Parts: structure tokens; sequence; C-alpha cells
């Protein structure tokens, strides 16, 4: 059973937008954004970025 | 001088007639929706509130 699904959307930063979205064509699998004044990580699996 | 005299006169064709007009009115029909409300609630319980 689902406790719960926090869902959020997070910002892509500039450097991932130009560097790897318009560079390489990728996505990073990791988001790091700021909310509720945090700075919070969420990996996508639960495992490394890539 | 020999000057015209009144013209011909229009013919008119009596009859009926139904206008119609172009169709702007979405198509509308009666549907039953069918869902459930699933509500998990997780609580802290302190010393003296909830």
């Amino acid at each position: 059973q689902f406790m719960g699904i926090f869902e959020d959307r997070a910002p892509v930063p500039f450097e991932e937008v130009i560097d790897k979205i318009n560079a390489k064509g990728v996505c990073r699998s990791t988001a790091k954004y700021v909310r509720n004044n945090m700075e919070t990580t969420a990996f996508h699996r639960d495992d490394h970025e890539t | 001088r020999r000057c015209p005299t009144r013209p011909e006169g229009q013919n008119y064709t009596e009859g009926i007639a139904v206008v119609f007009k172009e169709n702007i009115a979405p198509y509308k029909f009666k549907a039953t929706m069918y869902y459930k409300d699933v509500t998990v609630s997780q609580v802290w319980f302190g010393h003296r509130y909830s």
C-alpha cells in the first residue's frame, strides 16, 4: 500500500540546461535544487548519478 | 418625346424557409463517475496534542 507520494517539480540548473541538455543532449539523473529554504537532492532509482 | 414607362417590377417567389447557423454548442450527455477517495493520514501523537 502507498503511505504517501510526494510529487515535486524541480528546476533544471543553467549549468545543466547548457552543458548537459543542449551540448550532449542528455540530462542528469539527480535533481539538486532549493525547496522550502533548503538544498535538497534526489537520486533517481536511489542510484548513482548518471 | 417618347419617354419610358414604369420598370418591369421584381418577380417574387413566395415560399417558406429555415435558416441554419453554424453550431457552436458542445454535444452534451450524461456520464457517471465511479471512484474511491483513499485517504491515508500519518498522525504523530505528542504528550498533550496530536
